[PDB]
């Protein structure tokens, strides 16, 4: 997954 | 307290449940892992926050554990270092  | 939850609300794990009625089709996790590792659903795509730390994490990929990729991003958030 990846942050925002 | 010396620490604060981003949100206070979603402190119950069975909030954060609910937050999942409408998570999508497609997005491969479920609603328990999730939950269970501190994360409710903002309601925007596949785009999960931390009640505790306040982080966001979307584009889940296939092999992701909710644990690990709130551990690996997130590594400083008490619901992190608490359990
Ligand atoms: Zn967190």
């Amino acid at each position: 997954a990846i942050a925002v | 307290g010396t620490i604060y939850p981003r949100n206070p609300a979603m402190y119950s794990e069975e909030a954060r449940l609910k937050s999942f009625q409408n998570w999508p089709d497609y997005a491969h996790l479920t609603p328990r892992e999730l939950a269970s590792a501190g994360l409710y659903y903002t309601g925007i795509g596949d785009q999960v926050q931390c009640f505790a730390c306040g982080g966001k994490l979307k584009n889940w990929e296939p092999g992701d554990r909710a644990w690990s990729e709130h551990r690996r991003h997130f590594p400083n958030c008490f619901f992190v270092l608490g359990r």
